[PDB]
């Protein structure tokens, strides 16, 4: 492979009008994208909204021994639908051609990318009339390039028409201007019940037990709620659930019972129909039923009404109507929300605690909610969409409970037929939510009255960091597990138990306290988001040898299928597993048929449904069939070998697939699969690595950590990042050697760092402790030139609290201006010149106030010489608005200092220590300076093996003109890459081991040894003093105001036996003072100065007040006489002791200190 | 007055202290300052 | 950004050497060892034109006074 330069310039020079130039960042972007799409199209949101439901309001008369409290105008309303436009400019019209507003202004105007939200209320009056009407109830954020933005669809070329770079991204949410995103998190899986076992359960229903058994059903609308089943000692189970932040939990059977018309018969012959008489569950089950029968009742209606009389409470329930419709509410709203069918739920729930008691009694091994088998990944959309409904059914609650109290005053106006009515209560609620989503997505706090099904409740979102482009992918990538775990230190989750391969990357995970808590995705990897029909899968199952009974059509060696958690079938084990293999490849085969010309119907089996063939083992997983087909699953491509074709599956069928590494690796008749590539293991900036395969692990892991914050480019449209701090690296080219698919991902237009000539010598004597030296010829040279944007706003409303209206305004007060600084840096705007060289004490920009006429000014924060490259009025509103804001753009140089750190990609960091003189160092024959001195001293224990391969591998590539290619898992031990690269360099004409004669560059003749030169890809980085003399002491205290010394230097100082150090570093250097005590008294404070005894004569000679009572007697500032108090001194002693007196004092404690 | 460039239209605007701001020819409403001709040395390091 | 005249290693001055190297590949059918006919006999002030970034041709598309 060579260097795309022809494809790279004619790329450039003319920006493509057909697409992205980079298919594979989209796609590896692709998640939250259509998350968002899924979320405005795909009918999500109108499920939504639909199972939400109405809500009624009426004028409730007592019932007074009625039983049937009277009511008349009952109105129950409804929304009937969301409407998500496009974000128009600051709608209402301002006498211009209303246009779009791209979000490139939003970034530079500061503000949040918002777009109207509409709603279609709808009606009752309990008739029929439900008619409808739009509201608006604020303006929601959207996403970049998503399906609701002016940027989908658009080619690089009119990207470049606006201010984004060639290849935009998307998946950000912009307000306020930041760059806010959603991250992706783990749950566990859908709606398949997974096995626990606990401590913390028992501790808490004592009569329980570790073992449990839970599930996280989810509504159409992705509306998740949990319900755990725990199996108590005695033998019953309780059904746990969650409502209102609140637990509750009550029995199985009773729920069983009401679920169903069903008798206890039916029950014995579900739970345990098979075998007949095995004894534990037989025992069990009877005690169950035994124990619920204690207190419950019998028919279903009658266990209805109970529950609902039990529960009517905490439902926010039509207050009015009846009481059994509130058992059936419940029974619908909370058990299994994912089905529908009552009797199916209740045979799901029979196969539940089925499988609940063979896992008491070791039938099962326990399921591992700690590993990405038993575990599912949250979008941004999908999140998005169910705060979004969360809030529409508040607002909902809201407006019910101002029509209720408008009832319950006395009645000032109740007509629920007066559409002018409506508009009054309309009118009465706060119709603005669109702020309370853009809250969130500015603080991430989940504030809901229910958890949503989610541990913590705190830090959701992270702002798109562009420091690096690496960051930004990353940022994009990224998982994490929560920090309910990570205030847990343990050898849990934060190990990387092996199911992982290919799912998430092994490496890629930063090191310190976060370190195993947050991983990043594998390669190639996605979640599929959009489901499918899959109605012909019962259809074909019944045709393949399963059926779904009605009464227990289940026996001993028969296992269980489901369909995303729908009991459908039985069969035999060994039927279970060619069902799997005939589904998958009627999968796989329709899939290569309807890629190509053959028709592409509705498929009659999708690529995204995963079939967790689960073989029966005694002490294992619960065996059965699990065909799922939910979305926002983990999903990656393999090939399968029977076929040629493509194949997906998830993290369930891993654990008993057998995919082959390598086409090599396959041994027949077992192996079903084989991976693409190996390369399809690694994350993406984990797999950008050179020879990624050769250090020890760790150094790749310091690799990606680091690697992430690097001073590169962080894109290529600027001039219009209204940012806080971006770096740009002046002087880039892209590596010599390199993974192919560092071309592929187009990371030709994002350099991050240049080639440097390495030369591993221990010649200067500076470089030790990692350290490195930098050929000052190189450098000034043009060597890696660090250029810092700082982008500072000035905003003039903060300024005007209150009670005034804008007042402030840029510029000066029309008359007198200070030339001595500021006529010189202020142009006549109050604004800077363009280009003007800063300082420290120096302002910035000038606004006067208005009624006091005089000038302001702003300094330089800042303490570095930084000047402005742009200056930018910000139009503060729709219009009609004086330039309130102004954003100053100061570009700070950072040539290679030093104390700054430098780092090869593969974790050597190394410090520009001295910057040699590039005369006194050595060179080869051919003579050319080593730009770079590293020493030997950081490969040994470092492992960093593959940097010595990168070396030989850039010598050869640069002399022969080639991209050399370095993707991991090529080479193997018959022939070394080190060969390779030696027959490339022996063809070069260079040592076969990389060596080169080198002299002295300070004595001149030449080295006994060889040395090793070489050309690494070298980036720089950017995480690179304060003297005081003295300056302000404290008001309190007198201490000098916020360096550190004490409390345990005080050990090390006391440790040497070294006293007046101590004394002279704690107390002289720090409050050294002279204070007065009264000798007799012994107090501090009583302590005065003597006041107008004569002219100045001799000293005021101080006093004390508590040792008192015509030379002798003295006076006071007041004029009271007194007397006495003469014995008094003076004595040193730290003022911090003088105000802890003063606070003790303050007690009524006193110390009274004595001298000599 | 001031002179200022209309982000998107790009055109000279001359506004003026104490006003609304927006593009006159197109009505954009973000606007930068052009660079004026102002001594600036600098060292070649 | 440009290409770095005055290459880091070598003392050869390279800022002229770009559009003369660019349209060797272009339309001379020769690979990079064009740079050969070009005279860069190390390797140092070699790895320049070989792997430079040209971005700026494309960073100059963003005048906001494009006057359209
Ligand atoms: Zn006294
Ligand atoms: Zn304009
Ligand atoms: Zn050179």
């Amino acid at each position: 492979m060579s260097f795309q330069t022809l494809e790279r310039e004619r790329t450039f020079k003319n920006p493509p009008k057909d697409g992205t130039s980079f298919p594979d960042l989209q796609k590896a972007v692709k998640p939250h994208v259509d998350s968002f799409n899924a979320l405005t199209n795909a009918g999500l949101l109108n499920y939504a909204v639909k199972e939400i439901g109405e809500k009624c309001a009426f004028d409730s008369i007592t019932q007074e021994e009625g039983g049937a409290l009277k009511f008349g105008n009952k109105i129950s309303f409804r929304v009937d639908e969301v409407q998500i436009a496009k974000p128009m400019l600051s709608s209402r019209e301002r006498s211009s051609i209303n246009r779009k507003v791209y979000p490139a202004e939003a970034r530079e105007r500061l503000t949040t990318y918002k777009s109207r939200l509409v709603l279609k209320f709808s009606w009752s009056v309990n008739g029929g009339p439900r008619q409808s009407e739009m509201r608006e109830v604020g303006m929601i954020p959207i996403m970049v390039r998503s399906n609701r933005c002016h940027l989908e669809g658009l080619s690089p070329a009119e990207l470049i028409a606006h201010k984004e770079e060639s290849e935009e991204m998307g998946g950000y949410f912009i307000v306020n201007g930041i760059e806010k995103l959603i991250r992706m998190l783990i749950l566990p899986k859908r709606n398949h019940p997974t096995a626990i076992i606990r401590p913390s359960f028992a501790n808490r229903g004592t009569s329980y037990s570790q073992y449990g058994l839970s599930i996280r059903c989810v509504r159409p609308d992705q509306s998740s709620l949990t319900n755990t089943l725990h199996y108590l000692n005695n033998g019953v189970t309780m059904f746990r659930f969650h409502w209102r932040k609140n637990e509750y939990l009550i029995p199985s059977m009773m729920i069983l019972k009401a679920l169903l018309e069903t008798s206890d018969k039916e029950i014995f012959e579900g739970i345990v129909g098979k075998d007949l008489g095995n004894t534990f569950l037989t025992d069990r089950v009877e005690l169950m039923l035994r124990a619920y029968k204690s207190y419950g009742l019998y028919s279903q209606t009658e266990t209805l009404q109970y529950l609902g009389s039990k529960f009517r409470v905490v439902l926010g329930v039509a207050e009015d109507l009846t009481d059994v419709e509130v058992g059936r509410f419940l029974l619908q709203k909370v058990v299994l929300v994912h089905l529908r069918e009552a009797k199916d739920k209740f045979r799901l729930l029979l196969f539940m605690i089925r499988k609940l008691y063979a896992l008491v009694a070791g039938e099962c091994c326990a399921d591992n909610p700690d590993s990405p088998q038993h575990q599912e990944i949250l979008l941004g959309g999908f999140l998005y969409g169910q705060i979004l409904k969360e809030k529409i059914e508040d607002w909902l609650n809201s407006i019910r409970a101002q029509i209720n109290l408008d009832v319950r005053r006395s009645a000032p106006g109740v007509d629920f037929s007066d559409r002018k009515y409506l508009t009054r209560v309309f009118s009465k609620i706060n119709n603005d939510i669109g702020t309370k989503l853009q809250y969130f997505l500015s603080t991430g706090n989940l504030v809901s009255n229910t958890g949503l099904d989610l541990q913590q409740a705190t830090g959701y979102t992270v702002v798109a960091e562009k420091l690096n482009f690496y960051r930004f992918l990353s940022h994009f990538r990224m998982v994490h597990r929560g920090a309910f775990f990570a205030e847990l230190k343990t050898t849990t989750v934060r190990k990387l138990l092996p199911e992982a391969w290919g799912f998430m990357c092994p490496v890629h995970t930063p090191d310190g306290s976060p370190c195993g808590l947050l991983n990043h995705l594998a390669r190639k990897c996605e979640i599929v988001t959009h489901p499918s029909d899959v109605s012909q899968i019962p259809s074909l199952l019944l045709s393949l040898g399963v059926d779904p009974p009605s009464v227990v059509g289940h026996e001993s060696g028969w296992g269980c299928v489901q369909l995303d958690g729908k009991i459908v079938g039985w069969c035999t084990y060994k039927l279970a597993k060619h069902v799997a293999d005939v589904l998958r490849l009627m999968k796989i085969e329709y899939a290569v048929k309807l890629r190509n010309g053959t028709a592409t119907e509705p498929a009659k089996v999708p690529l995204d449904l995963e079939i967790g063939y689960v073989p029966p083992s005694h002490n294992g997983q619960y065996p059965g069939l699990y065909l799922f087909s939910n979305p926002a699953r983990m999903v990656r491509p393999v090939k399968h070998i029977s076929t040629g074709e493509l194949d997906m599956l998830g993290p369930f069928e891993q654990v008993y697939m057998d995919i082959a590494c390598f086409p090599k690796e396959i041994v027949p008749k077992v192996s079903t699969h084989v991976e693409y590539s190996p390369t399809n293991v690694l994350s993406i900036v984990a797999n950008m690595t050179p020879f990624s395969d050769f250090n020890q692990s760790p150094r790749n892991m310091y690799q990606c950590q680091m690697g992430k914050q690097t001073m590169g480019t962080p894109g290529t449209a600027l001039r219009y990042r209204t940012d806080n701090k971006l770096y740009r690296l002046q002087t880039g080219q892209t590596p010599v050697v390199r993974p192919k698919l560092h071309n592929t991902y187009g990371l030709d237009h994002y350099p991050n760092g240049t080639n440097a000539v390495v030369a591993v010598i221990s010649y200067t004597g500076y470089d030790m402790e990692d350290a490195m030296i930098l050929n000052k010829s190189a450098h000034e040279r043009g060597f890696g030139y660090g250029t810092v944007y700082k982008g500072e706003s000035f905003d003039l409303s903060q300024k005007r609290r209150r009670g005034e209206p804008v007042v402030h305004h840029f510029g000066f007060a029309p008359g007198s201006t200070p030339r001595r600084e500021w006529l010189q840096k202020l142009d006549a705007d109050g604004l800077p010149f363009i280009g003007i060289k800063l300082e420290d004490g120096d302002p910035i920009v000038a606004y006067y106030d208005e009624s006091t006429g005089q000038n302001f000014i702003e300094t330089y924060h800042g303490t570095e010489p930084g000047f402005v490259d742009e200056v930018r009025l910000l139009g503060n509103d729709v219009g009609d608005s004086e330039c309130q804001q102004i954003h100053v753009k100061l570009r700070i140089t950072r040539s290679p200092i030093i104390g700054d750190k430098f780092s090869s990609r593969h974790g050597q960091k190394g410090i520009c220590s001295q910057k040699w003189p590039t005369v006194d160092m050595p060179f080869t024959e051919s003579g050319m300076q080593p730009d770079i001195i590293i020493n030997p001293h950081a490969f040994p224990s470092r492992m960093t093996i593959g940097m010595f391969i990168e070396s030989l591998a850039g010598k050869a590539g640069a002399c022969h003109g080639l991209a050399q290619d370095s993707t991991p898992f090529i080479y193997s031990e018959q022939q070394t890459a080190a060969d390779y690269f030696g027959e490339q360099l022996v063809k070069a004409g260079y040592n076969y081991h990389g060596n080169e004669p080198m002299y002295s560059g300070i004595t001149g003749q030449e080295m006994k040894a060889d040395i090793y030169i070489g050309v690494v890809y070298y980036q720089r980085l950017r995480h690179m003093f304060q003297v005081r003399t003295t300056g302000p002491i404290h008001n309190l205290t007198r201490q000098p105001v916020k360096i550190r010394f004490g409390e345990m230097e005080r050990d090390a100082v006391i440790g040497h036996g070294t006293s007046f150090l101590m004394q002279d570093r704690l107390m002289n250097c720090s409050d050294y003072a002279q204070s007065w005590v009264c000798r007799d008294c012994g107090s501090i404070i009583s302590i005065m100065s003597t006041i107008s005894m004569n002219g100045v004569g001799s000293a005021s000679e101080v006093r004390c007040r508590s040792c008192a009572k015509t030379s002798d007697i003295w006076q006071d500032g007041s004029g009271k006489k007194f007397v006495g108090g003469t014995n008094t001194t003076l004595i040193a002693l730290p003022s911090v002791f003088n105000y802890l007196t003063a606070e003790l004092t303050a007690m009524n404690i006193k110390m009274m200190l004595e001298v000599k | 007055t001031m002179i200022y460039l209309c982000a998107d239209c790009g055109a000279r605007n001359t506004i003026q202290a104490k006003e609304v701001i927006r593009c006159r020819e197109c009505g954009h409403r973000v606007m930068y300052k052009m660079r004026t001709k102002r001594m600036v040395q600098f060292e070649a390091r | 950004m440009i290409i770095p005249i005055r290459c880091f290693s070598c003392g050869k001055v390279i800022g002229d050497k770009w559009d003369t190297y660019l349209t060797l590949l272009q339309e001379d059918n020769t690979e990079g060892e064009a740079l050969d006919k070009l005279g860069l006999q190390r390797y140092c002030c070699r790895r320049m034109i070989l792997t430079h970034v040209d971005l700026i041709e494309k960073l100059l598309c963003y005048n906001p006074l494009s006057k359209q």
